[PDB]
């Protein structure tokens, strides 16, 4: 349905 | 100062964020090691602090279903993290190639992880960056060890005590406390178990959109289903642990501790 990506780590909010 | 005299540098295990994972022997005792080689030079004065960090937070964690740092080293412009050597990848390229797993293994998997986050917990860490890519695998052989991994955005703490420690993660495995900018603690690890768990059992996630914005409404709202047909031929107690995982209140939110002891996990 969504499928699996590989997602990176943020040390801060960052609107995307 | 004393990484070049006790070990030997040998073949390339990968890249990173200004890093480069070699195998190392330990000469004299002939062990064999990955020495994650850190460029001091071109590191933020951010980088530095997480550095620190993970080196200090590592140092407390023996564990099985833990990757080991055995060493930590500072000579001229170059850090060395020296950890338990591990050949068998990320859990996230494993579920990739096999697409999802059986529940007998999806069990044996994230009990072995409830089991690291249980020891991180116990020691006052929490991990906040749970997710298949932070897992590894001991060895390309059957049933190797699942171990934790990347505690450069894990924190201390003291007993039970929550706080806002601040927008950290990945998305797509971030809880609502941290999203609603809540003080949180040791339950954050729980909710990204639970997306991990609904990931290995049907291989796509409860929580998707290209929308960040949405993603978060999502997550916060806890709007995850068992879509038919693949959640169909799938246990009710398997449901049961993630709705107890994937718990929008913390403090109703099951412990690694009690997840142990689900029926899912601790016979069969
Ligand atoms: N103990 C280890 N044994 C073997 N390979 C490792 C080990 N630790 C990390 N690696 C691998 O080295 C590469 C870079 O790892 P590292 O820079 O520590 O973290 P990340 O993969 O999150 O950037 C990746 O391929 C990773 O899987």
């Amino acid at each position: 349905r969504n499928k699996l990506r590989r997602q990176h780590s943020y040390d801060t909010f960052v609107d995307l | 100062t004393r990484f070049t005299e006790e070990y030997q540098l040998f073949e390339e295990l990968g890249k990173g964020a200004f890093s480069v994972v070699r195998r190392c022997v330990k000469v004299l005792a002939g062990q064999e090691y990955a020495a994650k080689i850190i460029n001091t030079k071109k590191l933020s004065a951010r980088d530095h602090q997480k550095l620190e960090r993970e080196a200090r937070i590592c140092r407390l964690l023996k564990h099985p279903n833990i990757v080991r740092l055995h060493d930590s080293i500072s000579e001229e412009g170059h850090h060395y993290l020296i950890f338990d050597l591990v050949t068998g990848g990320e859990l996230f390229e494993d579920i990739v190639a096999r697409e999802y797993y059986s529940e007998a293994d999806a069990s044996h998997c994230i009990q072995q992880i409830l089991e690291a986050v249980l020891h991180c917990h116990q020691m006052g860490v929490v991990h906040r960056d749970l997710k298949p890519e932070n897992l590894l695998l001991a060895s390309k052989l059957k049933g190797a060890a699942v171990k934790l991994a990347d505690f450069g955005l894990a924190i201390e703490v003291e007993g039970e005590q929550q706080a806002w420690f601040g927008f950290a993660g990945t998305p797509g495995y971030l809880s609502p406390e941290v999203l609603r900018k809540d003080p949180y603690g040791k339950p954050v690890d729980l909710w990204a178990c639970g997306v991990i768990l609904y990931i290995l059992l049907v291989g796509y996630p409860p929580f998707w959109d290209e929308d960040q914005h949405r993603l978060y409404k999502q997550i916060k709202a806890g709007a995850y289903d068992f879509p038919s047909p693949e959640w169909d031929t799938v246990t009710p107690e398997a449901k049961d642990l993630i709705n107890k995982m994937l718990t929008i209140n913390p403090s109703k939110r099951i412990t690694a501790a009690e997840a142990l002891k689900h029926p899912w996990i601790s016979h069969r």
